[PDB]
């Protein structure tokens, strides 16, 4: 019968003060959170934030909304969320967030017979993710989503992850382009501001960056350019135009790729750990030009023997030194 | 004149929009339909694609049964606020807007049998997975899934209005695809289990094919010209050392710049797709040209008889090797 | 300030000063009894022109930026068109083109008969 | 009197059912329309759209709102539109649009004693304009704004342009940077959907793209670099390094300008008119380099120098003629 | 003491018809406007507009809201603006405007015992003012903010700059990064439309682009690179590699500047002073290589002459071009 | 159970929220405090900086006196709309959004003595002037000013909740500053004069210091590399004209490229910065080094003793000149 449910639902909303939380004078109400992630796309370094889409569900108990005689579990329209009291959770890391509104404000209200209330939302959030780029692109980032109660202190409300470690789901099905979710954790804590102590749940992700795209874009061309400088060593000693053009254009290409690759990432006041490789390669090319200039100076300012000896020494030393530097760099970072 | 006002008042007497039809009698069968006015651009950078649709939903509500002078009441969108409607939403949507220019773009029609028709103009910006392994010559099947948010399968069940093949319809003039071709669509329905319960999810995949002309003209022609420059660098006299040196230099510089320019267009995928392989092979060609030039220059004085043989070998080998590489590459990738 | 000079069948209306600030230029006519009425108008670029109903496909307006001039050409003249003609300039945002009040500066009336 | 108008207005709205259109059972209501374009601000080739701001006036007849006694117009406060029936007209081409709301929601309601209502809006729309860039930038383009009723079929509402061809005004107020409006058009027709027929108006604009900037920016650097390449002909073949550097740097410059200018336009598969010209100039400089290499191979690999000079003068007299022929053909084909 | 004001305000608003303007049958209501310009933000040539922030106040006289016995003129909460009639003021140059809503919708309503009502807002607009770039970057600009009544004609409503010339304030405190506000002007007029005559207010700023950045960072590279091209003359003609390298790489640098400076200002059809200077520099570097080619052709077909004549011709011709350019545009 | 409902209803017994407390009696005192949760990025391009704060306000209201079992009752955000609150606004804000996720991020607390506390989470994008004359070795003092909008000094007067230095406190973890260091802060209050009347406004100045570690490896190192390239250009012999020519011209090209690149990623300004000075001096050095070769090659044919003399003098002088210029520059800027 629809009229029975009609009058039951009408009676439930008589004398129901939305201003007062459930059990206003009694012990704090326990709210159980649950999360189902859809995507973590757009992990931006320039913006220092990540976009997260999430089904966020909250379970609690409200004696005022208990009903009997209706065995089924009332799935009410989302508009009923305006009448009922709902928790006041809020994300600390968020910059811009919204609840989806495609054809309806995407919310769900479910009333169980025992007064238990389930409140579900579909939220998109742009949460700040501070990053330590001192090992970029060989870094492993840690950043989180914090969930806090705004108005109600710990003595008026308490949070807990419903289902323990199974509260958050969908982490396995997430495939970022240039990242891999290694591990994730759930933590519950109390934060003591000036006003008082509030609960805080937190879901933390540790992301690991891929390497293939970065190495293929950045590191390999520097290697080829250094090998061109070594070709400049090998080619001759007296052919001034060929060697000098090759070296100066080697420097030109190195600074060209440096300028093109310097604009991808944001401003940070330290070596980015990919800049170190570019500076090393630039320094190697620079020393190639320096030793070429030294060869011309000693030759033009017996002498042919010195020039040949220095050329052999350079061509046998520089590749070995570059290999040593490369191994030291890779072992240090990777 | 005013009889219709009385009919509307009678309909909304004792009517509650919070309770679905048949809340304890039967499951609500919500027939649905989509008419795609315009298939928006497919942004590979943002992993997404836009679409504009006249999303239509029809269901029977026995509460809204009336006997009046007119068979069908074509009410305005205002009635839709004071009436039960399904909770349909798009599972893979990212940021959608329901157009409300002038007035809310919603059509509501009520039939004397209680049947309802609720249409609305949507602009859905959905997310499409992109297996870019065969980039830029890769087909795709971008999905669009929708279903009820709150009501499980036991409460609200969706269906295609007409036959599923004819259900989703795409307007011919509204293409709005710059570098993609739409190869038809395939629809289906299924059940998705979740934490709350089983839900009816209706999916439609749009098949897309990349158009290659822009990419070939932008990337492969410059790369082919640069490697051809490296090829013709061989034919000059050996004694013109600065000449061949500057060919090798400038060819490598141009190739690096073109490689960067081609690379900025792709997304941040961690695997060489097909342009990376081409660019790597063209690197190998230009550096091989410069290296063997250095070799013959080294041998130009000690043994000035093997240099001519090496030059002849290079001239016969490098162009033929590049040609067969191009043939096998194009045959392998185009046929897929 | 914009200064307009009339010369003159063919008529010419020159322009000098801040001609950019006053893009639309219009032609009006007046008989000794009949009041001023909107004969035509042309924009700064000159690609868009407007004419009154009574002077459709008989008059013509052209714009040349050699010295910031416009030219009004009459074809199929009639004795009812004997009148004094004015050339005026309109501001960027001044409303409709058909009302003399919107136009700010006016050229000296040139009699035609 | 003051209170007389107040009670008359209160009597008008009393018993007014906004859910039902005027003449609910009777024949369809006619809705005249006027558009006054403030400006067409953006025309984006990357986005395939254009922004358009306009005063949009609708005018219809509602016998329920007829009043007597008061002999002058009623220009009511625009909040009254919240409690009145208005047509539900939408622009089928819009992508993002909004009614301007600076200091008040920019609307106006004017009721006349005979019952005719005039409803004015100040709308801004980012309308979609699909466009063919085959002849870009020598292209004569078309854009449209496409008005239609959503809820009501042709049996319940009629659209017409109030004032005929003079319905749309303010075309002279449009001053785009590069485009020039050649001529506009107004169309009215009934479109058939699955639900039924619907009235549908269409405003159309034919835009012509200015060319001088395209010339000065993109084109004449290409001709300039082509003649840079040609300068290598008037150099002694002995100085191989000079001709090599000149030709190879011209090719490098062609690549640089091509890759620095390609990104501006969207990813369009078919080759644009400008891309044909850039490819032609690339081919010309490439052939200059190749024929120099051919001369060098012929010479190095009395009599031979004569052949080299013959080839050099042949190139000198042939390359300008062939390039002029190609340039004239290209310009005449696209103009 | 407190409930007295409550009942007085309740009495004022009950029976108040927001729909009807004050003096519906009487003369038009005079709305005295006033502006305080907080700051003129960025002025994008690309967007062809400028963002403005402004405290926008307007006074009028509603006899319906007259009260007595309360000498203190009331500063009511902003929510009461929903219950009162206010003018339908709007802007014509705006493209996207909004009233700030930081912790409250930023509005103020102040009633006075005589019946005068002051209505204040804090508005931020993006007003479009078309710019003439023919003289760019040595150009003047006129950017105007225009105010109209959307619905009410001049028979119903009337505007006037309250305080006369002192209506707009705060302009002197503004310091734009590049432009300089040389003067501002207030105008009041009546614009005739098809529907009727409407009241218009206008605030027009004259902007002069300060020239100390483009002159140093744009023209100087081209000038120095032309002098660099001229350096090739002093090198002997026998060093063909040096001459061709210097000329061709000067051309390369010039086109690099040309293609990298396109991010300065948007697509426009006509020629610009900056474009004229760039084109002059480009042709002047080109004629160096052209006359060098003539030198080689004449020599290998007496030539030191060609060069000597060139050494004085090219600097003189470029100086003449520079003087003509600076005289024409300044 | 229902005692609090009737208490709340009795509180709003003809309570007019449109009237300030003590409207005809005295000036209401609004003690306020700020807790900066995060100091967002400082966008010099957009001439603004972002901050995320818990803006707190506290004022005594006699009309909201009550007597109940619990001394202090904490209410939801709906009561906030139903009572008078101050109209505090930020004078220099550009586009600030009050967060509204889940439900409006605010809180209201009422005490038996009529004391009332009202806090809200805010994101303020405030504009602050910047003098880039000493860029990038430039400090800034970006202000954040706020005060009432409608009510004047006589109607409302604000105050700091505690001692002013301790009133505004910044969260340690929430820095969100990459190229700046928050070198403390200060607060103050003052009476701004306006046409409507004198208002009370409080400012807090955040002292920021730009970090040079990025800009040094951005610009100052490649410039020095090009200058040393010119020096090794000097070190070469005189016979090889094309070697020194290509050094000079390519160094000029690289200098121009990096000079435009550094200028591009900066806000437009009508005066020369320190980086502009450095770039100009480096360009001058490069051009000087090339014209020195122009002179040397001109004079090498006739009387090469002068050519050798000037070459030796240039080799001795140019590195010394560059070194002393660099020392003067760094001593001028880094010392302050
Ligand atoms: C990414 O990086 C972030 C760093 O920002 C990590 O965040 C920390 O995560 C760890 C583990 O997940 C947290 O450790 C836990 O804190 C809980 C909070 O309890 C408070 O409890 C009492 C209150 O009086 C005090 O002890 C103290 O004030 C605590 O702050 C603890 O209850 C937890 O204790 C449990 O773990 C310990 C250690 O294993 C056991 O000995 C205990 O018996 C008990 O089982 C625990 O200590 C830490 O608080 C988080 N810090 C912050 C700042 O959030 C992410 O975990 C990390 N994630 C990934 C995937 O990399
Ligand atoms: C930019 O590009 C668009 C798209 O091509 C152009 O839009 C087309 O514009 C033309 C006008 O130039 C439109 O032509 C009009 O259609 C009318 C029909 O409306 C009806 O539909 C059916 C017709 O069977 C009937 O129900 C009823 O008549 C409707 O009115 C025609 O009446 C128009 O005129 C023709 O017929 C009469 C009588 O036979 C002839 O005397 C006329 O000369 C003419 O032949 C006209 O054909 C066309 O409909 C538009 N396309 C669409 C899809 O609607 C824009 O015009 C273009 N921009 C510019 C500035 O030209
Ligand atoms: C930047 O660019 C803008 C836009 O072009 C310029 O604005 C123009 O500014 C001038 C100067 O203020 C405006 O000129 C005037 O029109 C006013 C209104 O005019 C009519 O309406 C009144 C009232 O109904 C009638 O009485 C009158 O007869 C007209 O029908 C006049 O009131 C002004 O009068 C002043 O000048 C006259 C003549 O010298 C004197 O006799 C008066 O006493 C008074 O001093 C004036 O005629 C013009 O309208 C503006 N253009 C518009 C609105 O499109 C800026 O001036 C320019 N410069 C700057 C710095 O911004
Ligand atoms: C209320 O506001 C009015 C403003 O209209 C105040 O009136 C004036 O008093 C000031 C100060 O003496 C003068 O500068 C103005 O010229 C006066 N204007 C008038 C009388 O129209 C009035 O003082 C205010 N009253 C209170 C109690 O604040
Ligand atoms: C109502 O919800 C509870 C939650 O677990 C479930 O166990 C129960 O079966 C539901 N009732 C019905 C009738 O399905
Ligand atoms: C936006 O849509 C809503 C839908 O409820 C509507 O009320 C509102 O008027 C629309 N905004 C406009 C027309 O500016
Ligand atoms: C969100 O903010 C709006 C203000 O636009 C407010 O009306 C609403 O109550 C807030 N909460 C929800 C759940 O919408
Ligand atoms: N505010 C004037 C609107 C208008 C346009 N056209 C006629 N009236």
């Amino acid at each position: 019968n629809m009229s029975f449910v009609k009058e039951t639902v009408d009676k439930l909303l008589k004398g129901y003060d939305i201003r007062l939380r459930p059990d206003f004078g009694g012990p704090p109400v326990c709210v159980g959170m649950n999360i189902d992630i859809a995507s973590i796309d757009m992990v931006s370094e320039v913006n220092m934030d990540y976009t997260l889409t999430m089904y966020f569900q909250q379970y609690w108990r409200d004696k005022r909304l208990a009903y009997s005689g209706i065995p089924l579990n009332l799935t009410l329209d989302n508009r009923v969320a305006d009448q009922l009291w709902v928790p006041d959770t809020y994300f600390l890391n968020d910059k811009k967030s919204f609840v989806h509104g495609v054809t309806v404000k995407n919310r769900m209200i479910r009333l169980h017979p025992d007064g238990t209330v389930l409140y579900g939302l579909r939220i998109t959030t742009t949460a700040a993710c501070m990053m330590d780029l001192r090992r970029y692109p060989l870094d492993e980032q840690n950043c989180t989503l914090e969930i806090e109660s705004y108005g109600y202190t710990t003595d008026d409300i308490e949070f807990y992850w419903r289902g323990g470690d199974k509260a958050v789901t969908g982490v396995e099905r997430i495939e970022l382009p240039q990242f891999s979710i290694v591990e994730h954790r759930l933590v519950s804590r109390n934060v003591v501001f000036a006003t008082g102590a509030y609960p805080r749940l937190s879901l933390s992700f540790r992301l690991k960056r891929n390497i293939g795209y970065f190495i293929l874009q950045t590191y390999m061309p520097s290697i080829l350019i250094t090998i061109l400088s070594w070709v400049s060593f090998w080619i001759n000693y007296d052919a001034s135009a060929a060697r000098v053009a090759l070296g100066i254009t080697t420097v030109l290409t190195m600074t060209t790729i440096n300028t093109h690759l310097r604009e991808t990432l944001p401003k940070i006041p330290y070596v980015k750990a990919i800049d170190m490789y570019l500076m090393g390669c630039f320094v190697f090319v620079f020393l190639a030009l320096l030793e070429y200039a030294f060869v011309n100076y000693i030759f033009f300012s017996y002498l042919t023997g010195r020039a040949a000896a220095i050329d052999r020494w350079s061509r046998i030393v520089f590749p070995f030194t570059f290999s040593l530097f490369n191994l030291v760099y890779w072992l240090y970072y990777v | 004149t005013t009889v219709f006002t009385r009919i509307l008042d009678r309909l909304l007497d004792g009517y509650d929009n919070r309770l679905r039809p048949g809340l304890g009698e039967r499951v609500t069968e919500v027939k649905t339909d989509i008419f795609v006015t315009s298939f928006g651009p497919v942004s590979d950078h943002d992993m997404e694609y836009t679409i504009d649709v006249f999303f239509r939903q029809s269901w029977k509500d026995e509460r809204l049964k009336f006997k009046g002078p007119m068979t069908v009441l074509r009410l305005n969108n205002l009635m839709a606020s004071k009436i039960w409607t399904p909770d349909t939403f798009f599972h893979n949507g990212k940021k959608s807007v329901a157009h409300n220019m002038t007035m809310p773009n919603k059509l509501l029609r009520i039939t004397e049998d209680g049947t309802l028709l609720y249409t609305m103009r949507l602009t859905v910006r959905a997310e499409c997975p992109m297996h870019l392994e065969d980039f830029p010559m890769d087909a795709h099947a971008c999905p669009l899934k929708f279903g009820s948010y709150a009501y499980t399968r036991a409460e609200v069940v969706y269906e295609w209005t007409r036959e599923p093949a004819r259900s989703v319809v795409v307007a011919e003039d509204g293409s709005r695809l710059n570098q993609y071709d739409l190869l038809g669509q395939t629809v289906d329905s299924g059940i998705v289990q979740s934490s709350t319960g089983e839900y009816v999810v209706m999916t439609t995949h749009f098949h897309l094919k990349r158009k290659i002309g822009y990419f070939v003209i932008q990337t492969y022609l410059p790369c082919i010209m640069t490697v051809i420059l490296s090829q013709v660098s061989f034919w000059l006299n050996r004694e013109s050392v600065p000449a061949r040196t500057v060919f090798g230099v400038t060819t490598v510089l141009t190739m690096t710049t073109l490689s960067i320019s081609a690379r900025n267009s792709l997304p941040k995928v961690a695997y060489a797709t097909a342009m990376d392989w081409f660019i790597a092979v063209c690197y190998a060609f230009v550096f091989s040209a410069l290296i063997e030039f250095a070799t013959v220059n080294y041998f130009t004085k000690s043994q000035p008889a093997r240099a001519a043989k090496i030059d002849r070998l290079s001239r016969i080998a490098f162009p033929l090797l590049f040609g067969i590489f191009n043939l096998v590459y194009w045959a392998t990738y185009l046929n897929r | 300030q914009v200064q307009l000079q009339e010369s003159g069948l063919r008529l010419s209306c020159a322009a000098s000063g801040h001609t950019f600030n006053y893009p639309i230029m219009g032609w009006f006519r007046q008989a000794p009894g009949k009041e001023r009425e909107f004969v035509g108008a042309i924009s700064w670029s000159g690609g868009s022109t407007s004419y009154a109903d009574s002077v459709k496909d008989r008059f013509t307006i052209s714009r040349d930026n050699a010295k910031n001039t416009v030219y009004l050409e009459m074809n199929n003249l009639k004795p009812e068109d004997t009148a004094v003609y004015y050339c005026a300039a309109k501001g960027r945002y001044s409303g409709g083109l058909y009302y003399p009040t919107n136009y700010d500066y006016w050229g000296q009336g040139t009699q035609v008969t």
